[PDB]
């Protein structure tokens, strides 16, 4: 408790930068993806009104890119770190697996409800690899969960409603196998407008073979490969806030900075998720003006194209990302930079040249 | 009702207040609100000279996704006394007899069920299916194209659309001032957990339900003039 408070007070604005930086040392680059994963771990705020209407507080992110850009590694890492993480591949689980079903018990003759994949994963993370291979029917089934976080089931003799408030990670490959630079993102993604709109963030990853980028990636992979766990004999077959520095894991250049330990990061994430932020009036007008600029950017798009349509859900996405960023640092109110970070994320994700 | 409550409904411009009282959280769209109010009231049923005529009002609302159709459907499901809310894949008609059947993703359903829907629309029978059908549809491409014909943009037969007595199109037309007004109203709704302050506070759900119940009890006669 004391260590968490000391780290929060000393590192005031550096919490969100450091947690994203120290999210996955084994994976190089993709700072925006790490920030989005951190926002998912922090989560939004679920609001219930007097009339009983429910507003979703979860975020949906879809990752599309070329093969071998360390996407499955991120999914596996999130599965390991998340408390309630369930992996469901594209064709591994159908609508029956994802959505709870009704089975008639022969012993008593009554009908009982058996929970589906999403029903069990309440307030958790669901990772879906090869989402492009998934059929449209499963997408429509997942649409209800992504919209209202609930599943309605009605079979003669019984009817009930189950909660499905969950966040989803999806990784998919382009229709052509490799992302086409010349062709528009709409053709490469090959998904319906409703599915993209229900998704909150879209990330496109490119395997740019720059000499420096290739050299850095190769050096990082080679350093990780040559690393061996201490205390183990060579050739044998088989909590501090800052992690102990290693000559191979970190490097001589990275001696100036240290990475956060996994256990302390998990405890801080849990404490932050407990925290309930409150939106301020100053940020509301700024967010509204930026949303109006985003909607009016159609005449200012220049030669850049849009990956996803901008709808009313984007404003809710902006508010939810601001709430997650406010959860990143222990506070009570929403500041200007809190919304600016979300706006920068939206600018990076939505527009591509 | 208590007649004092009916008087509390019967102030000046009572029609406008009743129309705005239905889903006040969504700004504008007063015409759709009036259509839903008339659907709640409904017409008269007569059987003159051997044939039966319908008084049920069936309305089909189609628009681009994100125009708050699902929230309207949920609100009308809550407000209607006998209401059945169902989806395309998820499906009820008999259960909503003498009520309102709210169905969404109508464009996302197989034509086999659509064929049986025609008999329900035409004769209110299946068993009796005397219900008001409120269907929601979306454009095929996710955006309504005025260049394409209405039937192609709805991918439904012309007869089915004709059987719907009212069609309302809502397009997400980008207007700067309208966008700012919608954004500020949405921010007020989020922060205050309440509707923005309008001219008149909307009536309670129970009061509106009772008023609709009483107005349904009367059978006006059409004058020959």
């Amino acid at each position: 408790i004391a260590k968490i408070k000391k780290f929060s007070k000393t590192r005031s604005k550096d919490i969100f930068d450091q947690l994203a930086k120290s999210l996955a040392p084994s994976i190089h680059g993709h700072d925006y993806v790490k920030k989005a994963i951190l926002c998912l771990l922090l989560g939004g705020v679920e609001r219930d009104l007097e009339n009983g209407s429910h507003i979703r507080g979860d975020i949906n992110i879809l990752l599309i890119g070329d093969p071998s850009v360390a996407k499955s590694q991120l999914l596996r890492y999130v599965l390991c770190t998340a408390p309630r993480a369930i992996p469901t591949t594209g064709r591994g689980s159908s609508g029956v697996g994802l959505t709870a079903a009704v089975t008639t018990d022969q012993e008593t003759g009554e009908r009982r409800l058996e929970a589906g994949a999403m029903v069990l994963a309440d307030r958790g993370v669901v990772c879906i690899d090869e989402f492009d291979k998934m059929s449209d029917m499963d997408r429509t089934a997942i649409h209800e969960v992504m919209e209202q976080g609930r599943v309605t089931i009605a079979k003669a003799g019984i009817h009930a409603r189950l909660n499905a408030r969950c966040s989803v990670l999806a990784a998919a490959n382009p229709v052509y196998g490799r992302y086409d630079q010349y062709k528009t993102p709409m053709e490469n993604i090959g998904l319906q407008d409703s599915l993209l709109s229900r998704f909150d963030l879209l990330f496109i990853m490119l395997d740019q073979m720059d000499p420096e980028q290739d050299r850095e990636i190769s050096d990082h992979v080679l350093r990780m490969h040559r690393y061996r766990a201490p205390g183990e004999q060579d050739g044998d077959a088989m909590t501090q806030i800052y992690e102990k520095h290693d000559n191979l894991l970190h490097g001589t250049k990275k001696k100036k900075e240290k990475m956060v330990s996994a256990a302390f990061m998990k405890k801080y994430i849990h404490v932050a998720k407990i925290i309930k932020p409150v939106l301020t009036q100053e940020s509301a007008t700024y967010i509204a003006e930026e949303y109006s600029r985003l909607r009016s950017q159609d005449s200012m798009s220049s030669d850049t194209a849009r990956t996803s349509p901008v709808t009313a859900r984007t404003l809710e996405t902006l508010i939810r990302l601001a709430t997650a960023h406010a959860k990143a640092r222990m506070s009570k109110t929403v500041d200007l930079q809190d919304a600016e970070e979300a706006v920068e994320l939206v600018q990076y994700a939505y527009f591509k040249k | 009702l208590t007649r004092e409550e009916l008087r509390q409904i019967a102030e000046e411009d009572f029609y406008e207040k009743l129309a705005a009282s239905i889903a006040p959280e969504i700004y504008g769209h007063e015409d759709v609100k009036k259509a839903l109010l008339l659907l709640l009231v409904g017409g008269v049923d007569q059987s003159p000279r051997g044939m039966k005529i319908r008084g049920n009002i069936n309305i089909c609302l189609m628009g681009d996704p994100g125009v708050a159709k699902s929230q309207l459907l949920s609100y009308i499901d809550r407000l209607a006394p006998r209401s059945q809310y169902t989806t395309g894949r998820g499906s009820a008609l008999v259960l909503a007899d003498q009520g309102v059947c709210c169905i969404d993703e109508f464009d996302k359903m197989a034509e086999a069920d659509r064929t049986a829907i025609h008999e329900v629309m035409e004769q209110q029978t299946i068993l009796n299916a005397r219900c008001s059908i409120l269907a929601a549809a979306n454009p095929a491409y996710g955006r309504y194209n005025p260049r394409r014909s209405l039937e192609q943009n709805i991918q439904l037969p012309a007869a089915l659309l004709s059987r719907f007595d009212l069609l309302w199109l809502i397009q997400d037309r980008p207007d700067r001032d309208n966008d700012l007004r919608l954004a500020q109203h949405i921010t007020y709704v989020h922060q205050h957990s309440r509707q923005p302050p309008s001219q008149f506070e909307p009536l309670d759900m129970k009061l509106m339900r009772r008023y609709i119940a009483m107005c349904r009890e009367k059978q006006p006669m059409v004058p020959e003039s």
